């Protein structure tokens, strides 16, 4: 079924927005719209939005509320996948909002050009929360002698581990422990495969 | 699923037999008062030494019927699944309706006991806030600037940790409205799919 | 262990572009030597050298990491043992070339490696002085001898940071205390004397 | 609609729920319940036992002792927020549904304590630290090798900084030349005499 | 010519100052007179760096004493 | 054997005024001199020497206090135009030099403030109560220690303000017996 | 306003057109605000000929009385009323007074803009990000069937311009106490105006 | 009093009062005092014990306790400054005789100085500076096997850990060699242990 | 009311000595409970309290101001004339007390007057150098010295040098320098 | 054969000591002594422990502490040259212990050497050594930039000590099932490595 992008009612910074551009420069709007996808990329503009306002003649307030609801409004409609906001809703929902067509086209290739997949891969990043391994390394030795023993043959993994935040480590374990982390994680791979495999079918049903 | 057991497992059980059905209990008994204040060997060596057997003997069928105890726990085998596992292990059904009993009545305390085992995540615990206004500084005598100061309590591994923070009211309303968004999205129909599908 | 794919073989059809061999030896030695921090110049350099895109060095300088490490890694040191990898589409002319560069780097790359393999902190330098202590606070007149020694040691920086802190560390020794360090020290001699005559 | 005792929102759901668990009290068990928790709120503590023979005869679980402490702290906290009267309390918790002799012995604790306990929710109120003592002394310098004369005061400054009441303090020890001593002096007389006019 | 001194720490500069306490909120008349001294070092594992501390006149005068012993001594020797 | 100055003989009397009035402002801890005013005089490696050896020489000569009779007999090694030179680069200013040598006595000692800063605030309400109205000031103080600045930060009610005040005016009562 | 002897005397020797004409003594503080709001600025700022005539100690000494008191008419939100009291204790008449407060006024609010950048301030939240999951099994326990809540807010430190981030996980109940409290802080603004 | 070699300065007449009390005191009670300072002088850390045989002979003999450590110091001073000086025995007991302990009794006490001053020589000697004074080493060889680059290595090394005195401190500092380096360290602490053995 | 009572000489004294020692040289093992149950276990907590802080006030108002004994005796005079005031006996045991403990106390709060790092002792050793790896023998003397430092109640801070004959002198000179301005400003 | 154990007035005094103190409890303290053998954070007893040890043999307590010391040094010697008990005792013997103590202390041997010499073998020296492992499995549902999720996480966490810092550590690690397939192929060919050194 449909779902209302915005949520269940506007947020009233996108209705000040809506209530502003009802007679806004499209070329000002458009570089505005550069902007906030440019932010979304990652970019800084400060410079950029307040040439423009000079160049506009737009006060502060404008501006602000301009850029805070266009960013409202593209985030919430990225959040959901496009196939789910097929565009005749997209096109409705926004007219609702009295978004004027040629804007309402304007958006529309934000949301659906090329830029779409981009900012996809971006919002992807959020997900981890909490670092994922860098790069592990292993040095594997049989010490043969030591000063509590003639000898010994035991052997020994020196292990090293750095994590995407910068961290790194360094330790050494004997085979024993080292069984039981490979038993460990094969035994989660077959759990988190077990999962998925549940999950997309009976999601399905 | 079946906690089939083994073979060490079984060998270790297969010890309990042989035991008077009211010791057995009695040894029910200290292993699930084990699984929480801990095991203590002088009671290996005084119900051994009564029963004229070997302490090793008892060590092993005591710490066996705890891990049967733990197992059954982490699982949460049906009642069924229960019967036959110590049907397959080969036990009577005076021990099986002994076992039976002492899982039903003490698996939930051994889950809260075995969930402290869970890697330590850091998790908020309480949130204190501070209406104050700036009324004027060493440079600039009469100004108005508010703020919310804001103090984040949270803990660690047991700890308690603090952090000392500030908000102009805009971003305030900004985070009330997304924090908003995130008990919605568990209003929604794919996570109400997942909770009830999932199970 | 990581291995060579299609995509690895189409980026490394690239590197023909080179205006010269001894950009094939450049972009061979820093692709097997480079850390995530050198790729950074190394794709400005190989596009430099080849005209290609970031995105084409990024290939090319991955698939060149996979092929260096794996021959490292499996000692892929022979001709009969190299020229397998590469698919039978794969461009013989640059098959020879490629083969041989990796055949005269190798025994660099081997060698390397084991500087390159994971230690504890390790002995760059030493030095010592020994003198008589004459005098102190406590004892107008004495005469013993005692040894100074001076070790100097390197960390690694992925684990000492922004530096690897080259650092230096002093010990003093008694006579007994160098006599027991001894008794410590030839018994390492004694038993490898011991295993070579096994 | 709204609940003044809530600061103008409606009661939240758990509070319009508990207080039926509140209810299920006898009227006296209920007062010397609340003042069990008014001694909570001015930091008494309050125990187990004591709550659960005030209630173990009334089927009361673990968990009913605990949430009935907990709406009653509650309330008493927001009614003493808000500084509203034991008339008005009693008004809201009809329209919440309080039996009246509940309602009236709830009003008899609160109209007491109100006065205290707002006074302790002042001083409770959250400080980014405070200033536990200051110390101090003055010394003198006659010569250096920089200066074969100086002739000049310095002062040394320790500040006791705490984070609350009890806590441990930390010096912050510090040298000050006269001139800056003298600047820092005049700076928080100022500050001074602007903070006693807004006061 | 090589490092053989590195192996012990070396004085870059010596510093003093002499005066006197007068008073603190716990004593009106804390007529203490001290010694301050602060040492500028430099170290094998490099930056400059300086230590201070304060001492009571007969400490000072055994510090010196001492010093002095140390002369005669190598004198001696 | 001749004094730190020796090194300056060479220098142009027509740029020597410039040179040992910036040096005297950087030991006021102003801006030094830039070195690509001068390395056409000396090496980097003599400009960083002269750079001591003067600040040595001007520390020297006035935390001695020597007389200028005794100044120019320790002055009897330079060239008359620099003794002159000097002499007058000492006595216009010697003052600013000894506020800096006291400046570095005050150095000697375990930490020091650097500056500071005071804030005013009025909290209306909390958590706890409605009407807290509380007026409240924050202390911001930087002291140096270990060689590196310290933040500090230290909130007052009225009555902490106030005990503080009355013990700095307990102080103050007796640095106005000394000063 | 409390003001030192050398301030009040470098406006009396501003206040004379022997020492300065009154198109030299407001070229002197077109020059001091420079001194003030410009970081290039340098000892060229006196260079100008109606400048360069005046002996240079009192040139100099009179443009710092005049940067100073800039600086404590700004600090203390002088205005023309106190200005031209001021001003008329110094014997100012009345044209050069107009001058000084209409140049004052221009200059005024940069002026603000300077002294409210002065001093620290807590480190100030930018933004929050938030995940939401489904915990089901664990080292020991396969059932566990629970939500939870991952959380991050970004900050600055608004002493030294960086951007640490504070991440903590929430049950549901935690969460909903933690919405409740910040909507609490946020009614505070209201109850706060009608009070 | 005559000239000492314990002491450069002057001696209080106190000194000399207590040692006519050493000659006032019985030969059991004199040897019992002697064992508690040689016990004293030979573990003065054991403060509590040293506390207890004193309050012990202060409840045998009646004598009160600021007497007693008076006594004690008195009688300390001789040996202290033996110590100092590293005295002769002879030297000790020509002190005592000049403090004024009589001749048998000195004789006594230089006996039991000469039965204790190596030992408590060597003591004193443990208490002078040492700079970083190894506590202990430990070390393990081994050959590598294999590595993240090399699935064969040849390479063989050694790993020391070196225990450290830093004041009431300590540290552990752990190395890796190579064997021809090894070899090196092995080949400079001879050449250090033959220029030790040139003077020890 | 047991205040004018207390004035048994051996437990006042005792008394009086304890609450010197926990104030002033920190006992810890002194305590109102011990101190009333060892030397007035009769008088009620409620009695012997008032008491108890007013005679510690007394103390450190003397111990405090350093009274001389017509200083001591004026405030003895007050504390005796006015309403619930110490007694005669309770000055006499007061004034033989200060007589008797007075330069231990001032010397306490010297000591306790710490800010600057002190330094708790110095060690030195000279040494004469031979063979060492850089030449096979080496014709000098050095000193080796370590200062021991630190604040007051931390763990103490240790700094070793190395100084040759040449420093030694140079410190010394600098050492003199300080003895002459000494010796020139106390004659 | 070579020599074992070194001869010495210290021990021998020691041994003296040792004959002198009964055969009955001997070998229960040196049970308990050689189970702690290779532990160095503690000593083998509690002083209430050590009390009564020494209020049964009687010794004073330097002559305890000699005779314990004696005791400890034999048995690391004992382990240092994994000896054979028949070679233990003719040594004992050679040190002129008594027969029966020979005896229980071959016996002793017998009951708890290997396992000694085990629980020395996998003594670890390097400065941190790993500890524990475990592991959380859950399903991502949504975040603030995307919804409508399936994708699975564990989080894994390595328990680790330091022995410079004498505590614990805690890591923790995500992985997206496409990493945590990798690791396991990188944990698979450690051990293909410690097989092949087999």
């Amino acid at each position: 079924g449909r779902v209302s992008f915005l949520g269940a009612q506007l947020p009233p910074e996108v209705a000040a927005m809506a209530r502003l551009l009802g007679d806004l420069d499209r070329s000002t709007f458009r570089k505005l719209l550069k902007f906030v996808v440019s932010s979304l990329q990652g970019e800084d503009c400060r410079e950029a939005v307040q040439r423009l306002g000079v160049s506009a003649n737009l006060p502060e307030e404008q501006l602000g509320a301009l850029l805070a609801g266009m960013h409202t409004l593209l985030q919430q409609a990225l959040r959901l996948p496009p196939t789910s906001l097929k565009p005749d809703t997209f096109r409705d929902q926004l007219q609702e909002l009295c978004i004027p067509q040629d804007l309402v086209g304007d958006l529309a290739s934000v949301v659906f050009g090329s830029q779409r997949p981009l900012l996809d891969s971006v919002a992807q990043q959020q997900g981890a929360w909490l670092p994922h391994v860098a790069d592990f390394r292993w040095r594997v030795d049989v010490a043969i002698s030591t000063s509590a023993l003639a000898r010994s043959l035991q052997p020994s993994v020196l292990m090293q581990l750095k994590l995407s935040d910068g961290s790194a480590y360094r330790f050494e374990v004997p085979t024993a422990k080292f069984q039981e982390l490979r038993y460990s994680v094969a035994l989660v791979l077959k759990e988190m495969a077990d999962l998925e495999k549940r999950c997309e079918r009976r999601l399905q049903d | 699923m079946l906690l089939e057991l083994s073979e060490e497992h079984k060998e270790h059980l297969a010890f309990l037999p042989q035991v008077d059905s009211a010791v057995v209990a009695e040894f029910g008994r200290i292993a699930v008062e084990f699984l929480r204040r801990g095991a203590n060997p002088k009671i290996y060596e005084g119900a051994a030494r009564k029963l004229n057997v070997s302490s090793d003997t008892v060590q092993h069928g005591v710490e066996g019927l705890t891990y049967l105890l733990t197992e059954s726990s982490k699982l949460m085998i049906s009642e069924l699944d229960f019967q036959d596992s110590v049907f397959v292990l080969g036990f009577s059904e005076e021990l099986n309706k002994l076992l039976l009993q002492l899982y039903l009545d003490n698996r939930k305390e051994i889950r809260t006991i075995l969930s402290e085992l869970a890697p330590s995540l850091p998790s908020y615990h309480n949130l204190e806030w501070r209406l104050d206004v700036q009324l004027a500084s060493r440079s600039l005598r009469q100004q108005i600037k508010p703020a919310v100061t804001i103090k984040l309590h949270l803990n660690q591994n047991g700890d308690h940790n603090t952090k000392v923070l500030q908000t102009d009211p805009a971003t305030l309303l900004h985070l009330v409205q997304q924090l908003e968004q995130a008990l919605e999205e568990m209003k929604t129909n794919h996570c109400r799919r997942v909770v009830r599908n999932i199970k | 262990m990581a291995a060579l794919t299609a995509e690895h073989f189409a980026a490394l059809q690239s590197l023909l572009k080179a205006s010269s061999k001894d950009v094939v030896r450049q972009l061979c030695q820093e692709s097997f030597s480079s850390s995530a921090l050198g790729l950074k110049k190394l794709l400005d350099v190989t596009c430099s050298s080849l005209s290609v895109t970031q995105e084409e060095a990024e290939e090319l300088l991955q698939a060149l990491h996979r092929l260096t490490r794996l021959v490292a890694f499996r000692d892929l040191s022979s001709a009969e043992a190299i020229l397998a990898l590469f698919p039978e589409n794969f461009h013989q002319n640059l098959k020879n070339l490629l083969t041989k560069i990796i055949l005269e780097h190798v025994s660099t790359w081997r060698t390397e490696a084991q500087a390159n393999q994971i230690s504890l902190p390790r002995l760059v330098d030493l030095d010592w002085r020994v003198d008589i202590k004459t005098s102190s606070d406590s004892i107008s007149r004495m005469a013993v001898p005692t040894c100074l020694l001076q070790m100097k040691i390197q960390e690694d920086p992925s684990l000492c940071g922004d530096k690897p802190s080259i650092s230096a560390v002093t010990v003093e020794l008694s006579k007994e205390t160098l006599d027991t360090m001894l008794d410590g020290l030839g018994r390492i001699r004694d038993q490898l004397s011991a295993v070579a005559s096994k | 609609m709204r609940f003044r005792f809530c600061g103008d929102l409606d009661c939240p759901d758990w509070v319009l729920a508990e207080i039926s668990t509140l209810a299920k009290m006898s009227s006296v068990k209920l007062r010397l319940l609340c003042s069990q928790v008014l001694k909570e709120l001015l930091g008494q503590g309050i125990d187990y036992e004591k709550i659960l023979k005030l209630t173990a005869d009334a089927k009361f679980e673990s968990g009913d002792v605990k949430a009935t402490v907990a709406v009653l702290s509650f309330i008493l906290s927001s009614a003493a927020k808000h500084s509203v009267d034991g008339e008005s309390l009693s008004s809201e918790l009809q329209q919440l549904g309080l039996p009246k002799e509940h309602a009236a012995s709830l009003c008899r604790c609160y109209e007491e304590k109100q006065s205290p306990l707002q006074k302790h929710l002042r001083v409770c109120s959250l400080r980014m630290n405070r200033l536990a003592g200051v110390g101090w002394r003055v010394d003198y310098t006659l010569s250096s090798s920089l200066l074969q004369s100086v002739e000049e005061p310095m002062v040394h400054l320790r500040l006791e900084v705490a984070a609350a009441p009890g806590t441990p303090a930390q010096p912050v020890a510090m040298s000050l030349s006269a001139d800056k001593f003298q600047v820092l002096l005049a700076e928080l007389k100022q500050a001074q005499t602007l903070m006693s006019s807004l006061g | 010519l090589d490092a053989k001194s590195d192996v012990t720490n070396q004085l870059v500069d010596f510093q003093w100052k002499l005066g006197m306490a007068v008073s603190s909120d716990t004593c009106r008349s804390l007529k203490y007179p001290y010694v301050a001294v602060m040492l500028k070092v430099a170290d094998h594992s490099g930056q400059v760096k300086t230590k201070c501390f304060e001492m009571t006149i007969p400490q000072f005068q055994n510090f010196y004493r001492q010093f002095k012993e140390i002369a005669a001594v190598i004198e001696t020797v | 054997e001749g004094t730190p100055l020796w090194r300056l003989q060479k220098l142009p009397a027509e740029l020597g005024p410039q040179l040992l009035h910036k040096i005297i402002d950087g030991i006021c801890g102003r801006a030094y001199p830039v070195y690509q005013d001068y390395h056409t005089v000396w090496e980097s490696e003599e400009w960083m020497h002269v750079l001591e050896d003067i600040a040595k020489f001007f520390k020297a000569i006035v935390g001695k206090n020597l007389p200028d009779e005794e100044i120019f007999q320790q002055l009897n090694q330079l060239n008359s135009l620099h003794q002159e030179t000097i002499m007058k680069c000492v006595k216009s200013r010697k003052d600013e030099i000894k506020q800096a040598l006291s400046r570095e006595i005050v150095a000697i000692s375990s930490a020091q403030l650097q500056d500071f800063d005071w804030q005013v605030k009025l909290a209306l309400s909390s958590d706890k109560i409605a009407a807290l109205r509380m007026p409240l000031l924050s202390l911001h103080l930087d002291v140096k220690e270990n060689g590196e600045v310290k933040p500090y930060s230290i909130e007052m009610s009225r009555e902490e303000l106030q005990n503080l005040i009355q013990s700095l005016e307990a102080a103050n009562k007796v640095v106005l017996q000394l000063k | 306003m409390e003001l030192s002897e050398s301030v009040q005397k470098g406006f009396q020797m501003l206040a004379d057109p022997r020492s300065f004409d009154s198109n030299a003594f407001t070229l002197l503080l077109r020059a001091a605000f420079q001194s003030l709001l410009d970081a290039q600025a340098d000892e060229a700022v006196l260079d100008h000929p109606d400048l360069k005539h005046i002996d240079p100690v009192v040139l100099k000494h009179c443009h710092a009385a005049a940067a100073t008191y800039i600086l404590e008419a700004g600090k203390h939100r002088a205005d023309k009323s106190t200005l031209s009291t001021y001003l008329e204790d110094c014997k100012f008449d009345r044209e050069r007074i107009e001058l000084f407060c209409t140049e004052y006024q221009n200059n005024k609010n940069s002026l603000e803009i300077l002294l409210g950048s002065i001093g620290r301030s807590l480190p100030h939240i930018t933004d929050v990000s938030w995940r939401l999951e489904y915990q089901i099994k664990t080292n020991q326990l396969h059932r566990m069937y629970r939500p939870a809540y991952l959380v991050t807010l970004s900050v600055q430190n608004t002493d030294s311009p960086s951007y640490p981030e504070i991440s903590f996980s929430c049950s549901m109940e935690q969460l909903q106490d933690l919405v409740g409290k910040l909507k609490d802080a946020s009614k505070s603004l209201e109850r706060a105006t009608q009070l | 009093m005559g000239r000492l070699h314990c002491t450069e300065d002057p001696v209080p007449e106190a000194v000399g009062g207590d040692m006519q009390q050493l000659n006032q005191l019985g030969a059991q009670q004199f040897s019992a005092l002697t064992e508690v300072l040689f016990h004293f002088l030979t573990e003065p850390k054991e403060v509590e014990r040293f506390l207890a045989q004193l309050s012990e002979f202060a409840t045998t003999n009646q004598i009160s306790l600021g007497s007693l450590r008076s006594i004690v110091k008195s009688l300390l001073l001789v040996p202290n400054g033996a110590l100092k000086k590293s005295l002769t025995a002879k030297q000790v007991q020509a002190d005592f005789i000049t403090l004024g302990l009589s001749e048998e009794k000195a004789t006594y006490f230089s006996e039991k100085w000469k039965q204790n001053a190596p030992t408590l020589a060597r003591w004193a000697i443990g208490q002078t500076l040492m700079i970083n004074q190894l506590i202990d080493m430990e070390w393990k060889f081994g050959v590598t096997s294999g590595s993240s680059e090399l699935e064969k290595v040849g390479s063989i090394f050694l790993q020391l850990k070196l225990v450290v005195k830093k004041g009431n401190q300590t540290e552990n500092v752990y190395i890796e060699l190579t064997l021809p380096q090894f070899y090196s360290f092995l080949h400079e602490m001879e050449r250090v242990r033959t220029s030790m053995e040139c003077f020890c | 009311m047991a205040a004018g009572e207390l004035e048994g000489g051996k437990p006042l004294s005792g008394l009086l000595n304890a609450l010197a020692q926990d104030t002033f040289h920190g006992y810890p093992g002194i305590t109102e409970e011990l101190l009333r149950s060892q030397l007035y276990p009769e008088v009620p907590p409620e009695e012997f309290r008032p008491f108890l802080a007013k005679m510690r006030g007394i103390l450190k108002s003397i111990a405090s101001a350093d009274m001389d004994f017509n200083q001591l005796e004026a405030f003895l005079t007050a504390q005796t004339k006015k309403q619930g005031g110490i007694t005669s006996d309770q000055a006499a045991v007061i004034s033989k007390f200060w007589k008797s403990h007075k330069t231990k106390i001032r010397e306490s709060l010297m000591n306790q007057s710490r800010w600057n790092s002190g330094l708790r002792g110095l060690s030195w050793r000279v040494d004469g150098k031979s063979q060492s790896r850089h030449s096979a023998q080496i014709h000098t003397p050095v000193a080796i010295i370590e200062l021991e430092l630190g604040k007051y109640g931390q763990e103490s801070e240790f700094l070793c040098l190395e100084f040759d004959e040449v420093k030694v002198n140079q410190i010394l000179k600098t050492l003199s320098e300080v003895e002459e301005s000494i010796s020139t400003l106390i004659s | 054969a070579a020599l074992i154990l070194r001869e010495s007035p210290s021990m021998k005094k020691a041994v003296s000591l040792i004959n002198a103190i009964d055969t009955g409890r001997f070998p229960r303290l040196l049970t308990r002594i050689l189970q702690k053998l290779h532990l160095k954070a503690e000593s083998s007893f509690s002083e209430e422990e050590e009390e009564k040890l020494q209020a049964a043999f009687s010794l004073e307590k330097q002559d305890l502490h000699l005779v314990l010391e004696t005791i400890s040094f034999i048995l690391e010697q004992a382990v240092y040259h994994n000896v054979k008990p028949a070679a233990l005792q003719q040594q004992l013997e050679n040190i002129h212990l008594r027969q029966d103590k020979a005896e229980a202390f071959v016996n002793t041997w017998s009951s708890m050497g290997q396992e000694t010499v085990e629980k020395f073998r996998q003594r670890i020296l390097a400065p941190c050594k790993l500890e524990t492992v475990g592991w959380q499995l859950n399903l991502q549902m949504a975040h603030s930039a995307q919804a409508k999720l399936k994708s699975p996480q564990a989080v894994l966490q390595l328990g680790v000590n330091n022995e410079d810092s004498k505590s614990l550590e805690k890591v923790l690690v995500e992985f997206s099932h496409k990493e945590l397939f990798d690791f396991y192929n990188k944990l698979e060919t450690i051990q293909a490595q410690l097989d092949s050194l087999t």
